[PDB]
RNA sequence: CUACCACAUCCAAGGAAGGGCAGGCUUACCCAAUCCUAAUUCAGGGAGGUAGUGACAAUAAAUAACGAUACAGGGCCCAUUCGGGUCUUGUAAUUGGAAUGAGUACAAUGUAAAUACCUUAACGAGGAACAAUUGGAGGGCAAGUCUGGUGCCAG
């Protein structure tokens, strides 16, 4: 299967965010499929399933490697308006 | 350039000699005479490979280039400096190889 | 324009300078042998303004040994040939010699120079990570190790092709 | 699987890593240290140049400087700093900073035994068989089969087919080590040498582990190997 | 169009048929060498001439 | 040690474009620092991307060869300015000198 | 806004009205990023992006590899010419297993929506298939036609 490894992990408690780069290694398979690494990083992580949001997704040529970048906070309530509008609608 | 400052003629053609000329794709059956638009004098032209001296009739507007030959050929009439490149707006060989028409 | 022609493009050397290239190295036409000559025009006339200085000359020492040292890194020159005319001595012939799809032949693998061209173009052979798919790619002194087929592919360790798999299933179908 | 990393030119002989997301392999025939980071695909060469012309030169202006054709067995002291085992005795322990070893050390385990005068000989006379010999031409060194350090210490331990493991102490500095003895309670081609550290903070007693074996890991290539009991070579060393 | 062949339609295939028409013809003006022996055979196969004399004259 | 990449994972089209420059290095970790400290991508605008990929592209087809620059020989930007005997405030008095070898 | 002076447009002819650009000898999708702004995480802004319209010129691949049999005995080079060299070559001969993309064509990334987009899937090569050309030279063929000749020839 895939793993997915958490790099310069940084909490940030003013805007209650946690952000980091992740570095997802893929065997073959076709993609990152990114429904299955935020269901990664939720039994890896403390997640709160909805309180993610991953964008910056690089895939570097050749694959089976891309460079993603995610974002999560806690408390999933006040999170859904402390999100932009472009991403609630995942 | 032969008459002017350019490397091509327009002309307007006029008649067809050497179409009584017995033997088939001789050099006195394949010239043609044709009037430069600029001058109105007449000059006589080459057309290549008889079914092309077919295609040519009358008023064509045809386009006229130098003959260039390297030498004097087996029945060739000297002094002939000009062959039908185009005629109707549409390149002479291009007819011989029917890819395009001659429009009216 | 890109490549530059000889001033003159028939003689009767150089009608046998694409035969004899193009027949035994496998080029497609006079396209990339003269655009490699055009490099090695440039890397020729490098060479000179170098020479015609002195040693102990700011010029000559500084980039004359960067010229030897880029050269051994692509592995047109030898390691010992650390000499500044003897970039004036190598040809053509020996660009030709690095190309990839001459190399994927003479280590091996290919059994012919057309044969390498297929591979090559097929996306079959890889070059350390990553499968390339170009005949003429400059393959380096230190990279030209790992040059093996590639992990997805059929001569590697993957499947087998779409018709050999076809042709179990034909004959999976008359049994 | 997780990533593939690319680049030597022979066989990688060797691994070793730590708890840091880095680890250095080392290529026997292309006498390659090469340095990796794995997360970010990135490689650091280190090459050698025991010149052997100038490092007899060395010598004779204040000793067969057998010339290296292999590194063998790799290890990391700390993070600065690693050591290397060639196959002609040379102990080199490597700055990171610095291409170049910042500490050489030369034949650890001596020279291998001279060839029989009879069983080279082919002949019958004596004098010829040693003249047969050749003298020091022919004589060859013990090479480092096996090189371990303890991480975060002073004192890593080598081991050769000699049926010694000496043990080397560096200094405070980081660049310079010393031979602290022998510990010759087994002989024969040692293979893996392994270490385990018990106790409080100070009083720390300490098991090593070592694999005899009859011959090489990686083929037989074995002659005249005197006592080679297979097992495991148990050292216990206290405080 | 007159007809033409597969060959022309690729320069790869027909610099490789043009490369070994003009080996063979390589073959035919000059004698080259071809391997040695991993066999047994001694001598040649294609007759020796008596006055032939296939050497450059060291003209003063 | 000067972080040298990997064998394969230097190439950019597998073709093309070149095998690797250190011009192309240095503004790629440059660029992917700023990708990884101020947390935001960067897009291909065309206004930028007719010069800061295209005449990039063409160089890279002909400048550098093999992982290696060759078209820096040809060019002609003179290297004296910024040497000259190594560095500048070189030479009034007889002093400058005395205390530099001293 | 007011008279003044020109010029149009609308009528029942009594008055209400009224203010050239692009083109030659495209005015579509879109508030995410970025800044300003009604109030302004809510929204707005011809502030910014993508589409055709555009080869005013250049560019990298593919457009088959790999064999096994059977057949035949000439092929090729030089030179005015008598000739002289040299060698397993030529198959419109059958035939086999490969490998691949040109394309079809789920779904998953991407990006705000998108677009391209990395890609996956399942297929997709036996020759009239998925059938590219352009230019130059040399010929030959009819119970065919024409011209000149000292049969049967020359053109």
């Amino acid at each position: 299967a895939v793993t997915i490894r958490t790099r310069k992990v940084i909490s940030n408690p003013l805007l209650a965010r946690k952000q980091f780069v992740v570095d997802v290694l893929h065997p073959n398979r076709a993609n990152v499929s990114k429904d299955e690494l935020r269901e990664k990083l939720a039994e890896v992580y403390k997640a709160e399933k909805d309180a993610v949001s991953v964008f910056g997704f690089r895939t570097q040529f050749g694959g089976g490697k891309s460079v993603g970048f995610g974002l999560v906070y806690n408390s999933v309530a006040e999170a859904k308006k402390f999100e932009p509008t472009y991403r609630l609608v995942r | 350039s032969p008459f002017g400052g350019s490397s091509h003629a327009k002309g307007i053609v006029l008649e067809k000699l050497g179409i009584e000329s017995k033997q088939p794709n001789s050099a006195i059956r394949k010239c043609v005479r044709v009037q430069l638009i600029k001058n109105g004098k007449k000059v006589t032209a080459f057309v290549p490979n008889d079914g092309c001296l077919n295609f040519v009739d009358e008023n064509d507007e045809v386009l006229l280039a130098g003959f260039g030959r390297k030498g004097k050929a087996k029945g060739d009439i000297p002094g002939v400096r000009f062959k039908v490149v185009k005629v109707s707006g549409v390149s002479l060989l291009a007819l011989w190889k029917e890819k395009k028409e001659k429009p009216r | 324009k890109t490549y530059s022609t000889p001033k003159r493009p028939y003689e009767s050397s150089r009608l046998d300078a694409e035969l004899k290239l193009a027949g035994e190295f496998g080029l497609k036409n006079k396209k990339e042998i003269y655009r490699i000559s055009f490099q090695l025009s440039k890397i020729r006339r490098a060479a000179r303004d170098l020479l015609t200085r002195d040693e102990k000359d700011p010029k000559r020492l500084f980039e004359g040994n960067a010229l030897i040292r880029r050269l051994v890194r692509v592995g047109v020159l030898s390691e010992d040939k650390k000499k500044l005319d003897y970039v004036l001595a190598l040809k053509v012939e020996d660009f030709l010699e690095r190309r990839l799809q001459t190399q994927v032949y003479k280590l091996g693998l290919a059994k012919s120079v057309h044969h390498a061209r297929v591979l090559i173009t097929q996306r079959h052979i890889a070059v350390g990570k990553q499968i390339v798919n170009i005949p003429s790619f400059m393959v380096r002194l230190d990279s030209e190790k790992h040059i093996d087929f590639a992990p997805t592919s059929p001569f590697g360790g993957a499947r087998p092709g779409r018709v050999a798999r076809r042709n179990a299933a034909r004959k999976a179908e008359a049994s | 699987q997780l990533e593939i990393l690319y680049g030597h030119h022979d066989i990688v002989e060797d691994i070793s890593a730590l708890a840091m997301e880095r680890c250095v392999t080392v290529g026997a025939r292309d006498r390659t240290a090469m340095l990796w980071k794995i997360p970010d695909e990135t490689r650091l060469t280190f090459r050698g140049g025991d010149e052997p012309q100038k490092l007899l030169r060395r010598w004779m202006k204040e000793p067969l400087f057998f010339c290296e054709g292999s590194i063998d067995v790799v290890s990391m002291v700390d993070d600065f700093h690693f050591i290397t085992g060639s196959d002609n005795g040379n102990i080199c322990l490597w700055s990171l900073a610095k291409k170049k070893p910042i500490f050489t050390e030369r034949i650890a385990h001596g020279i291998l035994p001279e060839p029989s005068f009879n069983d080279i000989s082919g002949e019958t006379d004596e004098e010829l068989r040693k003249r047969q010999l050749q003298g020091k031409k022919l004589l060859q060194p013990f090479w480092i089969t096996s090189l371990y350090a303890i991480p975060y210490s002073n004192v890593f331990i080598s081991g050769s087919w000699s049926g010694s493991l000496k043990v080397w102490k560096i200094s405070d500095n980081l660049r310079s080590f010393e031979l602290l003895g022998e510990l010759s309670g087994a002989k024969g081609v040692v293979t893996k040498i392994q270490v385990v550290e018990s106790g409080k903070h100070g009083k720390e007693k300490f098991r090593i582990l070592a694999s005899i074996a009859k011959e090489h890991r990686l083929g037989r290539w074995i002659a005249n190997v005197s006592g080679a009991r297979n097992g495991i070579y148990s050292a216990v060393i206290d405080q | 169009t007159p007809k033409r062949n597969k060959d022309n339609r690729n320069s790869r295939v027909k610099k490789r048929k043009k490369y070994q028409k003009a080996q063979k013809k390589l073959k035919s003006v000059r004698a080259v060498y071809s391997g040695g022996q991993s066999g047994v055979y001694e001598g040649e196969k294609t007759g020796i001439k008596k006055g032939l004399t296939r050497s450059v004259k060291f003209k003063n | 040690p000067d972080w040298s990449a990997s064998i394969g994972a230097d190439i950019v089209n597998h073709g093309r474009g070149g095998i690797k420059s250190l011009r192309d290095t240095e503004k790629e970790r440059r660029v992917t620092s700023f990708e990884e400290d101020n947390f935001t991508r960067l897009n291909i605008t065309n206004k930028a991307e007719k010069r800061k990929q295209k005449q990039r592209e063409r160089n890279a087809r002909m400048n550098v060869i093999g992982g290696e620059d060759f078209g820096i020989f040809s060019s002609k930007r003179k290297l004296e300015d910024s040497t000259s005997r190594r560095g500048a405030k070189k030479t009034r008095s007889a002093w400058d000198r005395a205390q530099r070898r001293l």
